[PDB]
């Protein structure tokens, strides 16, 4: 119990989308090429150090903070399940897949659900358009899914599960986010 | 056991190790009191804010 704050989080998005991956790669640095698919729900953990205004020197000034990570299900037969967890999430990590157009175009109905079942209807999310590695099979474009961040108000980062790329931005960034909403309030 | 049962099996694993979190969590609020005695820092700090 050496921290000072639990701080719960939830990976939501289509089956296949990346969100095991992504979750992985941030707590473990680790890869797995194997598509296996969540059983209904999931979730990982990881000490951090939060520190607004950047590195401190000889007097530690950061908030130690425990992530729970929640890991959701994107197959629509675990979606009532799913959908009872995002009440409890502090901050939404919301992921589509670079080469899925059709992820993509479910952004907006996930948004939706979220703006429901949420703790609030304007709650913290951050948009991570993920494989950004597999450039060849690429069917988003970039202009697009920033447009769409755009009109909703929300960070978005083009991340890669494969190689660890913007994961650490994104997920540093909700936090950050969620830190400053407890300041705020 | 049926996929089914298996599937509700391996949820339930997920649960029981939330539930254990939970329970440590839950011990760490219940001593800040020991070293934080400003109400406001313990709201934060225990989460309580989040429910206001
Ligand atoms: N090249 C590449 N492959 C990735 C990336 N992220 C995930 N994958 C791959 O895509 C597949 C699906 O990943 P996974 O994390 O299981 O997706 P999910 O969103 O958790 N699926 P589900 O909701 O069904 O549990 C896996 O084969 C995985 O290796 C990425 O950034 N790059
Ligand atoms: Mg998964």
């Amino acid at each position: 119990g050496d921290y000072d704050y639990l701080i719960k989080f939830l990976a939501l998005g289509d089956s296949g989308v990346g969100k095991t991956s992504v979750l992985y790669q941030y707590t473990d640095g680790k890869f797995n090429s194997k598509f296996i698919t969540t059983v209904g729900i999931d979730f990982r953990e990881k000490r951090v150090v939060y520190r607004a205004n950047g590195p401190d020197g000889a007097v530690g000034r950061g908030q130690r903070i425990h992530l729970q990570l929640w890991d959701t299900a994107g197959l629509e037969r675990f979606r009532s399940l799913t959908t009872a967890f995002f009440r409890d999430a502090m901050g939404f990590l919301l992921l589509f897949d670079l080469t899925n157009e059709q992820s993509f175009l479910n952004v907006r109905n996930w948004i939706s659900q979220l703006q429901m079942h949420a703790y609030s209807e304007n709650p913290d999310i951050v948009l991570c358009g993920n494989k950004s590695d597999l450039e060849d099979q690429r069917a988003v474009k970039e202009e697009e899914a920033r447009e769409l961040a755009e009109k909703y108000g929300i960070p978005y980062f083009e991340t890669s599960a494969a190689n660890g790329t913007n994961i650490s931005h994104a997920i540093e960034m909700l936090l950050d986010l969620i830190m400053k909403r407890m300041e705020r309030s | 056991g049926s996929p089914e049962f298996e599937e509700q099996e391996a949820i339930m694993k997920v649960l029981q190790r939330d539930a254990a979190l939970k329970r440590a969590e839950e011990e760490r609020v219940r001593h800040l009191p020991e070293k934080i005695k400003d109400d406001q820092q313990l709201k934060n700090m225990s989460g309580q804010w989040f429910y206001e």
